[PDB]
């Protein structure tokens, strides 16, 4: 489903699909691609893997989809009045403001808050990884009722196949950077600012 | 009554428990009315956040459970809660329950007075996800 519309961004030889840029445009509500894609270009969106063991940089890649990385996915802040942004793809959560202010209205007494936000993954197909929750086979995120640029951005990333975070993580055209953090200082670090 | 039961839990210091008494009101009743069991004073969710997560990044689960008592007071938790108290509740709240996933330990969310029905509602949904 959403993941195998958003695979066609990139072609077999690693090039960006104009036309389904052209589409997605016209696909997707609240303008939420070239949000997205403005994040993607900006270059900065990190994703920060715990490696205490040094690790080739396609194994670090490679392991965001089929291994178990612990890892950040954060936005840099992109002014002096910034604070980052860090997203849990599995949890589908944000510390964006727009994540907080879309739940928050349902939040009421005796109501399942994935219940407002979530869809059924009966009619899901098998190989869609896109908005799959962690622990919660029945559920899957909704990106019509909650999902923010950060979450599109980094699931177009991480939800769709290795060869679209490959395009936009490595080569000359690289605007998202893949680091490993091989310290525990520099671990932390990373968080010192996001409360 | 749950608060109670956390000083027993403290007192007996059988538990490879952690927990986490925040702000200045849930400090004052802890001394007021009071090893395996550690106890930590944080008057900052700055803090609880930082703790949280050096907890999931540490390579060796210490502790079999986690509680946090006293959310409400560092958020401000007076009627409804607004766009700001519900972006940080919840970025404790998962922050919290990565502990869980990370290390398999369970995470106990103890309110001093009065617990706050929408705190309640978000504890509940990151719970699903452990
Ligand atoms: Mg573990
Ligand atoms: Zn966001």
């Amino acid at each position: 489903n959403y993941s195998k519309l958003l695979r066609n961004l990139v072609t077999e030889d690693n090039v960006l699909n104009e036309v389904v840029v052209s589409f997605l445009y016209q696909l997707f509500p609240r303008d939420l691609f070239v949000r997205a894609f403005s994040l993607l270009e900006s270059a900065d969106m990190f994703i920060y893997v715990w490696m205490p063991t040094p690790k080739e940089a396609d194994e670090l890649l490679e392991s965001l989809y089929n291994g178990t990385p612990l890892y950040r996915p954060i936005v840099r802040p992109r002014g002096p009045d910034d604070r980052p942004v860090c997203v849990d793809l599995d949890h589908w959560f944000c510390s964006c403001t727009e994540f907080a202010a879309t739940c928050r209205p349902h939040l009421v007494g005796d109501t399942p808050l994935s219940d407002a936000l979530f869809r059924p993954t009966e009619a899901a197909d098998p190989d869609d990884c896109f908005g799959m929750l962690a622990g919660l086979q029945h559920l899957r995120a909704d990106p019509e009722k909650l999902m923010c640029e950060h979450l599109f951005a980094f699931a177009i990333l991480l939800q769709t196949d290795l060869r679209v975070l490959r395009h936009f993580s490595t080569g000359p055209g690289a605007q998202v950077f893949v680091l490993g953090i091989t310290s525990i200082d520099e671990w932390l670090k990373l968080h010192l600012n996001v409360v | 009554n749950a608060e109670r039961a956390l000083l027993q839990l403290v007192v007996e210091d059988d538990a490879k428990a952690l927990v986490f008494v925040l702000g200045q009101d849930a400090r004052r009743y802890f001394e007021e009315e009071l090893q395996n069991v550690g106890v930590m004073f944080l008057d900052k969710l700055q803090y609880l956040y930082m703790y949280l997560t050096k907890l999931e990044v540490d390579e060796a689960p210490e502790y079999r459970t986690l509680v946090v008592y006293g959310l409400e007071q560092l958020l401000g938790a007076g009627g409804e809660l607004d766009a700001d108290q519900v972006r940080l509740a919840s970025l404790i709240y998962n922050t919290a329950f990565r502990v869980r996933v990370r290390h398999g330990a369970a995470v106990r969310f103890v309110a001093h007075g009065a617990p706050h029905a929408q705190l309640q509602q978000l504890e509940a949904h990151w719970r699903l996800f452990t």
